RNA sequence: AAUCUGGUCAAACUUGGUCAUUUAGAGGAACUAAAAGUCGUAACAAGGUUUCCGUAGGUGAACCUGCGGAAGGAUCAUUA
RNA sequence: GUAGGAUAGUGGCCUACCAUGGUUUCAACGGGUAACGGGGAAUAAGGGUUCGAUUCCGGAGAGGGAGCCUGAGAAACGGCUACCACAUCCAAGGAAGGCAGCAGGCGCGCAAAUUACCCAAUCCUAAUUCAGGGAGGUAGUGACAAUAAAUAACGAUACAGGGCCCAUUCGGGUCUUGUAAUUGGAAUGAGUACAAUGUAAAUACCUUAACGAGGAACAACUGGAGGGCAAGUCUGGUGCCAGCAGCCGCGGUAAUUCCAGCUCCAGUAGCGUAUAUUAAAGUUGUUGCAGUUAAAAAGCUCGUAGUUGAACUUUGGGUCUGGUUGUCCGGUCGGUUUUUCAACCGGAUCUUUCCUUCUGGCUAACCUGUACUCCUUGUGGGUGCAGGCGAACCAGGACUUUUACUUUGAAAAAAUUAGAGUGUUCAAAGCAGGCGAAAGCUCGAAUAUAUUAGCAUGGAAUAAUGGAAUAGGACGUUUGGUUCUAUUUUGUUGGUUUCUAGGACCAUCGUAAUGAUUAAUAGGGACGGUCGGGGGCAUCAGUAUUCAAUUGUCAGAGGUGAAAUUCUUGGAUUUAUUGAAGACUAACUACUGCGAAAGCAUUUGCCAAGGACGUUUUCAUUAAUCAAGAACGAAAGUUAGGGGAUCGAAGAUGAUCAGAUACCGUCGUAGUCUUAACCAUAAACUAUGCCGACUAGGGAUCGGGUGGUGUUUUUCUUAUGACCCACUCGGCACCUUACGAGAAAUCAAAGUCUUUGGGUUCUGGGGGGAGUAUGGUCGCAAGGCUGAAACUUAAAGGAAUUGACGGAA
């Protein structure tokens, strides 16, 4: 019921019926990889990317119409970025984080909120660790971390 | 409710170490543990033990009953201890005299007072190698001074 | 988190019973959930129940006869080596007559008069008397 | 064979050092018991300044009084 | 580690040289043990808890510590050598010692036996039938513990209870029971005692002759006699005494509780007391407790270990075939063998299905058909061997995803425990016995437990683990290769290269359905519009108070709790404009909103973060809670800076009361407020841990989001906005019954708990002593975290009920 907070909602996606594609939503999987790919290049994260999809074009999900997901898609190709775009997210919110109780040293929630952040980001760390994307020995904090963010 | 405990299928020696922890609140168990009874007690840990009789001693009773209680001020031999022994049924105390041996036992309440003598432990059983319910019946009698 | 998804169904089970529902609406539908409920219905404490297809973890609905009194889960599977088996049921049914203590084995989840007459015992999952 | 040169095992001793457990111990400062001592009446009734709590400071003793908090409050109440 | 040395040998066992390891919150290390370990003992529903010096197995030790001889085996102590500690013998020069063997003594202590008899048994040692044996047995003492049970029995007569032939009143009493120092016959062994038994010799037992029972004995004690708890409102003595009393309590001139008699109870050759301990204690809780208020939820969140963790991969049907008890008759000489039937447990298979696969041995078998027939008209039946079904077994590869779980098995010394058999006279026991001609024969000395770990095998549910996603993947008629290795024959050695058969390793060709489960009303992250008294930094208001300035007006204004003190008049106050300062931030303001809590309400801005939502977005187990540690943390206090208006601990001071440094009163340093450091505590309280699920109605209410030809805005349709209504998800919130609960107040959770088990952390175990002592540790301190015991005490509490009461209404 949420990791941090003490809000237990649930604010979420539902998914359709058919695994199967929706008939009549047409194009082509190639063709939809292909503008993936384009957008990965161009610098659009996954989830942008299936947004972007969703939004405009016929596309419901990519795991439907290709039966590849987008992120394996990517890496199929050359293109999902070293750091994962979640975690990516979460570092730079730690550094902004971290930024700002530099500029601003008194500032108890700021900091609160900035080490939860971190904790946040040592889990994920941890996680892909035992997964096998990042490799081992390697701590994602915040020396380094605005290093590895730019 | 889970109920606090760890009701895993390997929880099990976090459940012992936190027994171990609760049987320190446990009174009699600690008392086992840390041998108070060896370490303190008058007695050493004992049933009984022999005393010398320093002097006779009316003690004034706790409340309701009002009353002196014909105590003796006895001094344990084998640890040098002094403490006071109630002495049971009518007379009693002239029969156990003063400076005589005395064996004495608990009174009944695994130490602490025994209901109205206040500050009193002990119930005199033998003087100088008798009984002193024997005495008071005058089934046995005394073997003279 | 949602620990024991069988666990849950059969208080919910249970939940239902007291109130004098005539069914119950389960989420998860597990397999060991299955297993225990056909157990139920071999034994006579249970109707008909479906399985819907949420094209994802399942979903069952039961039937409720009004004849389950109590339809209960032990907690860690504990490993029952045979000759506890009658302990257990000693401790969890009333009465040496009847009712049944659903554990799971080798051969298959199934009751413990089952158990006894295949020769064969394991872990237990719950009971229903 | 005594005798004997170097080792080695090393008791013990001497004088120190150290930890544990005991144990004298002038004085101190406590607590407990007991039925009838002394000065208060703190709390309990809005207990006659409502109680507490934290905290400082004071006092002969309860205790007082700041500050913040709590109602186990002496109010589940004032509508427009 | 390497090498040596040593040792019977392995080995940092020791030496040399080098390396820097090794163990640890899955409690290393240290400390304690009134700890030798185990078999086992006590208790005894199940789970347990405590004890185990002690008859068996191990291990240690011989006053302590050391060293060694001899020897197969000792670091022996009924061997030696030393030193320490203790001690003996002495002619003082010197000698000898070691009971934790047995006996015995002292000593200590609450606490434990004879300086006896013997090798007959049991076994042991040697040069060994033969000796020895305080090992061992035999008695002695012995109320440790355990078993078995005497302490009158039957009469008669004599006085009363009960059946009654009949009850005109009786009564015989024809029938049966109890009471009397009557009396009488019949035993008895406890004692004694010839004998004989036993026995190494004795005792004692069992066996006997003889004597030995009549209340005076051949004599039962202990505790109790209000309750708990079986049994005295008996009598006297006592009179808060003396005493009993585990606890409750009894005692104060009417004691059923003290002290005596009688009665009487309980247990009985035992019964009491003391301390332990087990049960009872679900008052240590895994089974199986509590934490809103009774003791108990860390103030809050973070968080490593630990503990746990959503669902998904082989399901279903047939076809035979082994049993195993009920049935159908006993088909039978109370027992047995099939069928009509059964459920139940297997086995083989076939179902898109491999159970590990082959290199070979044995291919049992016929899938066979080579001659076709011993022969009822036959597919009833088998002498029979080239292709060849291999499960009928081996004996070797190849390499196993690995566990946990459970199965049966093999091992868990005997004694113990459970337990079968059996006349120790019975039993506690014991391993004995039992039957003949009673010339010889003959049953026994079982079985089961112990679940920790290891071994063995079957099982594949549950729980984990593993694998093909740069496929460096799988196979194989690949076709090249590369590195091999290498034995077998070329006479036998040393080659070199082959044919070849087995490794291994890069190519390329083919084969296949070629390879990712879901995407948890789990979680993270992007996106979207939003929301907020959430935080930081920055400004704006009200101001409001105060001092001061200038301004005006001449007796008082402040203050009062009823009342007073207290201040100015050379207008203080009051009236009006300002200024300075640092405060605060009303009204708005609610059963309203946000924040992890503490906490947060004027302005705008800046700075990031956040929940809810919406989402056909994305990752795929990242998840839940947490001892180590971490982040915050009201107020006060603290150090150090700014200010200080008022209130205002300290202090002055004015009344009141027996008094009152107390309220009330007036004043008012520290602060209060702020800024830089700390501190880390609260009735930080919802006195309610977190996560999860489910159970009963209702309206609202905040924040999102849907639909309404709804209404109004009105700039004509509008379109935003703002409502109305319904549903929707979301946090700070009523009524009834509770069947759910709860001791009850109450609770829709404090429910789904003796019908006890969703996942976790933490806390509590009568009250006090005490949040103390001590040590740690943390601090500038104040204090914090941590945290005793001795000793004490029968209640401390909670909730409510009726009262009584209250300067409450
Ligand atoms: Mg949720
Ligand atoms: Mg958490
Ligand atoms: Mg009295
Ligand atoms: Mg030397
Ligand atoms: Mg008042
Ligand atoms: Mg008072
Ligand atoms: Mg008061
Ligand atoms: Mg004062
Ligand atoms: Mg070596
Ligand atoms: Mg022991
Ligand atoms: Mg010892
Ligand atoms: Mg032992
Ligand atoms: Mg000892
Ligand atoms: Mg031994
Ligand atoms: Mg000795
Ligand atoms: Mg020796
Ligand atoms: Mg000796
Ligand atoms: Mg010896
Ligand atoms: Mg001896
Ligand atoms: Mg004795
Ligand atoms: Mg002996
Ligand atoms: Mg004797
Ligand atoms: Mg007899
Ligand atoms: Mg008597
Ligand atoms: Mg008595
Ligand atoms: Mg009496
Ligand atoms: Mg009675
Ligand atoms: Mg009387
Ligand atoms: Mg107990
Ligand atoms: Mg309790
Ligand atoms: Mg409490
Ligand atoms: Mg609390
Ligand atoms: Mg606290
Ligand atoms: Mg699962
Ligand atoms: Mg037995
Ligand atoms: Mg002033
Ligand atoms: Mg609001
Ligand atoms: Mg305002
Ligand atoms: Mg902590
Ligand atoms: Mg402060
Ligand atoms: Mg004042
Ligand atoms: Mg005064
Ligand atoms: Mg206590």
């Amino acid at each position: 019921g949420r990791m941090h907070s003490k809000g237990k909602g649930m604010s979420s996606s539902a998914i359709p019926y058919s695994r199967n594609a929706p008939a009549w939503f047409k194009g082509s999987s190639d063709g939809v990889v292909e503008q993936i790919i384009k957008y990965a290049r161009k610098g659009l994260t996954p989830s942008q990317i299936g947004v972007l999809l969703r939004d405009a074009h016929g596309v419901t999900q990519a795991k439907v119409i290709t039966g590849n997901k987008i992120l394996r898609i990517l890496k199929s190709n050359g293109l999902a970025p070293e750091i994962p775009e979640d975690l990516y997210f979460l570092i730079k919110k730690a550094v902004s984080v971290r930024k700002h109780l530099e500029r601003n040293r008194k500032d108890k929630d700021a900091k609160f909120r900035l080490i939860l952040i971190e904790s946040r980001i040592h889990r994920l760390a941890r996680y892909y660790r035992t997964v096998s994307v990042l490799p081992p020995n390697w701590k994602y904090e915040s020396a380094t971390a605005s290093a590895l963010v730019n | 409710m889970g109920k606090g405990k760890p009701r895993g299928l390997n929880s099990a020696r976090k459940l012992r170490v936190h027994r171990r922890n609760n049987r320190w609140a446990e009174t009699t168990y600690k008392k086992r543990l840390l041998g108070t009874a060896f370490k303190s007690s008058p007695f050493g840990g004992s049933s009984h033990a022999k005393g010398i009789v320093l002097e006779k001693i009316g003690i004034e009773s706790k409340q309701p009953n009002s009353a002196i209680r014909k105590c003796v001020r006895v001094q344990l031999i084998k640890n040098g201890k002094k403490v006071t022994a109630f002495v049971p049924n009518d007379g009693c105390l002239n029969f156990v005299d003063e400076n005589d041996e005395v064996l004495l036992a608990g009174f009944g309440r695994k130490g602490k007072a025994k209901g109205d003598i206040p500050g009193v432990r002990f119930k005199v059983v033998k003087v100088s190698g008798v009984s002193l319910l024997a005495l008071w019946k005058e089934k046995k009698e005394k073997p003279r001074s | 988190t949602r620990t024991s998804v069988l666990a849950d169904a059969l208080n919910a089970i249970n939940n239902a019973e007291k109130t004098g529902k005539r069914q119950v609406l389960i989420r998860p539908s597990s397999k060991v959930i299955i297993k225990f409920l056909q157990v139920m219905q071999k034994h006579g404490y249970i109707g008909e129940f479906e399985y819907i297809d949420d094209h994802r973890s399942g979903k069952i609905v039961v039937q409720l006869n009004g004849r389950l009194n109590k339809c209960g889960v032990i907690s860690p599977r504990f490993n029952v080596k045979i000759a506890d088996v009658e302990k257990w049921t000693a401790n969890l049914l009333p009465a040496r007559q009847f009712g049944y203590v659903i554990l799971t084995t080798s051969a298959g989840i199934m009751d413990h008069e089952e158990a006894h007459r295949k020769h064969v015992s394991g872990k237990i999952l719950g009971f229903v008397y």
